[PDB]
RNA sequence: GUCUACGGCCAUACCACCCUGAACGCGCCCGAUCUCGUCUGAUCUCGGAAGCUAAGCAGGGUCGGGCCUGGUUAGUACUUGGAUGGGAGACCGCCUGGGAAUACCGGGUGCUGUAGGCU
RNA sequence: CUCUCGCCCACGCAGUUUUAUCCGGUAAAGCGAAUGAUUAGAGGUCUUGGGGCCGAAACGAUCUCAACCUAUUCUCAAACUUUAAAUGGGUAAGAAGCCCGGCUCGCUGGCGUGGAGCCGGGGUGGAAUGCGAGUGCCUAGUGGGCCACUUUUGGUAAGC
RNA sequence: UUGACUGGGGCGGUACACCUGUCAAACGGUAACGCAGGUGUCCUAAGGCGAGCUCAGGGAGGACAGAAACCUCCCGUGGAGCAGAAGGGCAAAAGCUCGCUUGAUCUUGAUUUUCAGUACGAAUACAGACCGUGAAAGCGGGGCCUCACGAUCCUUCUGA
RNA sequence: GCCCGGAUAGCUCAGUCGGUAGAGCAGGGGAUUCCGUAUCCCCGUGUCCUUGGUUCGAUUCCGAGUCCGGGCACCA
């Protein structure tokens, strides 16, 4: 009752049977795990570009 | 069976080459990365905190995240029927810049300023690129000498 | 002992007496000159080989009986001194032995199955040259005879071969004269010092 | 004509190495500070060999460093004891010596026999203005050949100052 | 006969740096001193390097390129004697009279004269700049001693204060400077403007008055040079801390005053050398065939 | 033409030895009253300017040693892909492409940034 | 199911090459380069290990085997290596790009610095070949394999 | 109720959880009761930080003192040491000596390794605290890196 | 014929601390005695199994062979 151990054997044309894929890497990645102390400024500079910025752009645009 | 451990099977790729030992030299820190920056993996042997992994080592990534010691890189994996993006963090003397794209960022430079070069002057570069074709029907000189005949040796041992 | 129809072809890689396997006898050749080993360069002009046809282990008990086998001829012919045999080729790769019923199935059947270390042979390559004796220049035709008897002790097949250089030196021995009289050559016993031109200056002064 | 490359007592530097510690080598330390005044500083072996008595981090040694005009003040002491002879072989490839005494109630030191009878080894080196580059902290150097001293040339310093006998047979 | 130390030694041998085996860096330090975090990316890191020599003192401020360092203002003592020390150019007081001669130029170069003043009168005492806010922001700055041992005492922190009390904002503690007890942990700050004006120099051209005048003579030989005596020392570093804060901005030379070059041999060219074998090869031949046949 | 302070690349820069070194400097050098550190003012720290290019240091030299680069070794050794090729085998040749390494011989021997000084 | 092709240039993709860019320590090679094995003689002699020798005696005197050192020489290494292939692995070969101007920030801080984000604006022909792609749900069987070149481990060998 | 693996089973051994060099065929992966060994610990310093220093070995000198005692000078690219198995790494050092200390502490996420891309263990990059050390830059949340360990339920102690 | 310990005087035997060659018998000479027996003393007798390694040091440690005694030993 002793068996076969490891193989790789018909293991690669079964990889290409549905053909290994890159994923894509679309625009706009998550920002998952980028350092908070910079993350949480990032923000800080989202939420007063909405409010302060549009009448001393909207002339200069 | 065959000892799932980390830094395995480095003997000689964590490892400084030859007479290039001792304390690394300082343009390797004075270094910028940005993000985005394409850097090449190259785990050295001297520095022991951030090695990132034997599966990284000679391979490419991009930079998502700088930090004050390391960098987040975001590498593409080979595990068996698939990729994965994974995003490793490595410091900042085990990568280096990659200059794969950097002969791009030259021909997108030379290739813009030579596209209006000819729009004010009307003609039909044809800034693409081919591959190296089949040789032109040129002419050879043999002037005044003789094609030197040489044969095949004997055989002596 | 074990026929060397089983120790023959390269089949392992090598394995040799090391800090690993630290229970190999020793080889039955330990001496590998025995002619006139004090003699200089320019007694015995010519030498002559045995070059090997094949790749192939050559074992170290094989190696003495053609070196016993060569010396006695010469012995015979060319006198006690009158020659220089030098066994070239060293054993080094060890081959093992799976001892079994150490008629019984009682020891192991293929469980443990690495072997005891056994002997030691050596690794031969095409070309490479086996034994090589060096002589006058009128003992020419006892060159072949020894190096033709003793090719009958080894497994395979191997060719007697004059060579051009002058004796175990690396160099021609047509223009071995023309190079040792003026100054590119300087003998030192049994082989032959290259000088270049290409040192500090005295060590030419120290010349001439 | 030769300006200020020129001999003169580095430093000297004196030892017992008695065999063992404890009360032998407490008092090996009040003669050794009856010769110079200054303390001594125990050294110790590294060695633990067993047929010496010897062992480890135990303290066999008393030794001190005397440099200047007192160095040279307690050298001409012993080399009136040794006559003003030494042997050609006392001097070292370096150019630097050293003699070495035995009973050292023959140098000045009075006799009590509560502490006992020891001996001395005196070694001198010396030294030419220039030579404390090698020991610098900031831009450590080499000597350089010239200026580096030999035997040869030590033992005509011998001669010159303090007048001795090579006496080499 | 005896022993082999270098064979193949040198086919193995990895030479430390250029600048380790002369002895000037040591590169543990630089790489701490030196190198910003990768998230400011641009920001150059600056420095104080203070090095003391003989017969000067150099006060340099520098920062990190990988081309190598940027240094952007330099003070020397050779120049000190322009504003009023002209002699004793490596004490205590000519080391904190170069670091406000460092801290005067390197505000004026950046405009930030008026404001950050820092300490006129000099009670010796730790002072630490404040950033004003609307004002331009202060200049910090990292001391770097360099291959000197820092105890208390050490010059390198008297170019420290002199820096401090120019106006320019240093990390530090006033337990290095001189005036420190050590046994116990207080500061006296009046043993360290005393030290700071040049009267524990004073005291001991006083300690050699009144005890040798023989020695007197040999030691400060140059302050008989011109006049300087221990009564007119502790008011002349005033007149020079008064002079570099109205003027430190360094004028050059018109320098050009020359056309004249050759001073060393150049390189012998490869058909010299090599014809200066064979005259030599000749010259053997000759005393030997001529000189052991006669 | 070079240097000093700080550097980058880290031997074409190191190593052994021998010559030369104006002017600034760098340095050896002369002292312990203070600051400080020693068994020892030798080192380390501090006061200088009476002497010195002797050394370090800088140039140059050596049919130098290494180091760097190039030939030769050599289309050699290996190797991709192929054959109902050879041979009892071990191994081999050819086809289609890629292609080294040592001895041996040749040539080089620091290059540069910032800031300041001499000529 | 989501879409793309129906009538001067693919969005997208690839068990492929090319063009640039790195990654590696196999084969080979090396050991008159380190580590570890290892044969031979040659030259110089501090030295001890012993003899022939003037000799009551004498590092006063004449020598050898060694030993050590120097320059050489033969032969090696899956668990050695300076060097080092072929085959191979990653990445790049554009509009999600390039450039300009402006606004936000509590981060950074000599500096209207640094860097992120945000808005508005300007110009598309950017290796070869081939192919229509994208995505979701549900899901059975299988989880004893065997063989042949080539490369390999144990074994004398095996249809092992 | 009477383990499993197993060149039938048993006896033997543990290839049953794990780490190092090789096999392994130059990215990574890769089997056998393949080879050579290792682990279930040790450490209030052998953790942390700063300073000063240089190692193994050899040569030549020094009273006893000799192959090995201590002293000095010179040479010394790691031939030493780094708690232990190996491999990697390291010289104003990661080694030796000394001075202070407790970052071997509190807290949330992310990432890596094995991997199904689950967990444990180990680790990396942060962030918010409170601290140490150093003149400062800084470094530090255990040991120079690769191993040194353990669910549910139950129990115990601590926390508002 | 697989492994475990041995190889020492004319013999047996211990050890050969990494630094000697030693009990005890056989032999030879003495001493003792009236003469003997026992007894006592002494002198001999070591390729320390060969070869290679490991330090002013190996028979002693390591390991290669040979020589010798003692044995790992299933169920079918
Ligand atoms: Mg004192
Ligand atoms: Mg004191
Ligand atoms: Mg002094
Ligand atoms: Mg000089
Ligand atoms: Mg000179
Ligand atoms: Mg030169
Ligand atoms: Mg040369
Ligand atoms: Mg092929």
């Amino acid at each position: 009752a002793k068996s076969k151990n490891h193989t790789t054997h018909n293991q690669s044309r079964k990889w290409h049977r549905n053909g290994i894929k890159k994923p894509r890497s679309q625009r706009y990645e998550s920002l998952k795990g980028v350092d908070p102390k910079f993350l949480r400024n990032m923000r800080f500079a989202k939420k007063h570009n909405k409010k302060g910025l549009k009448k001393m752009q909207a002339n200069n645009a | 069976t065959n000892t799932k451990g980390k830094r395995r099977g480095t003997r000689y790729m964590f490892s400084r080459p030859f007479r290039k030992h001792g304390v690394v030299p300082l343009a390797t820190y004075m270094r910028i990365y940005k993000k985005g920056d394409i850097v090449d993996i190259k785990g050295m042997g001297t520095v022991q905190k951030g090695m990132p992994h034997k599966c990284y080592h000679g391979k490419t990534g991009r930079v998502y995240n700088v930090t004050q010691h390391a960098v987040g890189i975001v590498v593409n994996k080979q595990v068996k029927g698939k990729i994965l993006a994974k995003r490793i963090n490595v410091r900042i003397e085990h990568i280096k810049h990659s200059k794969s794209r950097d002969s791009f960022l030259k021909r997108v430079k030379e290739n813009d300023q030579k596209k209006k070069e000819a729009k004010e002057k009307g003609t039909w570069v044809q800034l693409k690129r081919q591959p190296a074709p089949p040789r032109e029907a040129h002419f050879v000189r043999t002037n005044g000498k003789e094609p030197e005949l040489l044969e095949p040796i004997p055989y002596e041992f | 002992r074990r026929p060397a129809r089983c120790y023959r072809y390269c089949k392992n890689k090598p394995y040799p007496k090391s800090r690993f396997c630290r229970g190999v006898p020793d080889a039955k050749i330990r001496i590998f000159d025995l002619g006139r080993k004090k003699a200089k360069v320019d007694e015995f002009p010519l030498c002559g080989h045995m070059v090997s046809d094949e790749y192939e282990q050559l074992s170290s008990e094989a190696l003495e009986a053609a070196r016993i086998c060569a010396n006695k001829y010469m012995v015979k012919s060319c006198g006690k001194d009158g020659f220089h045999i030098r066994v070239r080729l060293h054993p080094f790769h060890v081959i093992r032995i799976n001892k079994m019923l150490s008629a019984d199935r009682l020891q192991t059947g293929m469980r443990g199955a690495f072997g005891k270390p056994q002997g030691t042979v050596a690794r031969v390559h095409i070309g490479q040259v086996i034994m090589s004796i060096r002589t006058k220049l009128q003992n020419k035709e006892h060159v072949i005879e020894a190096l033709r008897r003793a090719k009958f002790k080894f497994p395979g097949r191997q060719k007697i071969h004059i060579s051009k250089k002058w004796g175990f030196t690396k160099f021609n021995a047509d223009e071995f004269e023309d190079m040792v009289a003026e100054k590119r050559l300087i003998p030192d016993g049994c082989g032959v010092k290259y000088i270049p031109n290409r040192g500090p200056l005295d060590k030419w002064r120290a010349l001439h | 004509e030769n300006p200020m490359r020129e001999l003169r007592i580095r430093k000297l530097c004196l030892n017992i190495c008695v065999g063992e510690s404890g009360d032998r080598l407490t008092r090996a330390a009040k003669v050794l500070e009856q010769l110079t005044g200054q303390t001594p500083v125990f050294s110790k072996a590294r060695y633990t060999v067993r047929s010496f008595g010897i062992r480890r981090n135990e303290k066999i040694a008393v030794h001190c460093t005397v440099r200047g005009a007192k160095a040279e003040e307690i050298l001409e002491k012993g080399l009136k004891v040794r006559e003003y002879e030494l042997r050609k072989n006392n001097f070292s490839d370096t150019g630097n010596f050293g003699f070495g005494i035995q009973e050292h109630i023959d140098l000045g030191i009075k006799y009590d026999p509560s502490i006992g009878i020891y001996g001395l080894d005196f070694y001198v080196v010396l030294g030419r203005p220039g030579f404390s580059i090698a020991d610098k902290k900031r831009r450590t150097g080499c000597i350089g050949a010239k200026h580096r001293i030999s035997k040869e040339e030590a033992m005509r310093w011998f001669q010159q100052k303090y007048d001795g006998i090579i006496l080499p047979g | 006969v005896k022993v082999v130390k270098n064979k193949a030694y040198f086919k193995r041998y990895q030479v430390k740096f250029r600048r380790r085996r002369e002895g000037k860096t040591d590169y543990y330090a630089r790489k701490r001193l030196v190198i910003q975090d990768k998230n400011k990316y641009n920001t150059p890191k600056y420095r104080m390097i203070v090095r003391v020599t003989n017969r000067d003192i150099i006060c340099q401020i520098a920062y990190a390129r990988i081309e190598g360092d940027m240094i952007v203002c330099a003070a020397y003592a050779h120049e000190l004697p322009k504003y009023g020390v002209k002699v004793g150019l490596t004490n205590y007081a000519a080391a904190y009279c170069t670091g406000l001669l460092l801290a005067r130029r390197l505000l004026n170069r950046f405009g930030m004269d008026k404001i950050y003043e820092g300490q006129v009168e000099v009670t010796g005492d730790e002072y630490n700049v404040e950033s004003i806010d609307g004002q331009p922001g202060a200049f910090t700055c990292y001391l770097d001693a360099g291959l000197a041992r820092t105890t208390t005492g050490n010059k390198v922190f008297g170019a420290l204060k002199g820096a401090v009390d120019g106006g320019l904002s240093i990390p530090h503690s006033t337990k290095r400077f001189p005036g420190y007890d050590s046994e116990s942990k207080e500061f006296n700050a009046e043993v360290h403007r005393k030290h700071i004006m040049g009267q524990n120099v004073a005291d001991y051209m006083r300690y050699l008055m009144e005890e040798d005048e023989d020695a007197y003579k040999k030691q400060f030989s140059q302050y008989i040079k011109n006049s300087v005596t221990p009564d007119m020392m502790e008011e002349m570093y005033k007149k020079a801390h008064a002079a570099i804060r109205e003027n430190p901005v360094y004028e050059k030379k018109p320098k050009k005053e020359v056309k004249k070059k050759r001073w060393n041999r150049p390189k012998m060219s490869l058909a010299q050398k090599k014809d200066r074998v064979a005259q030599k090869k000749a010259s053997f031949l000759r005393a030997q065939e001529r000189a052991a046949e006669s």
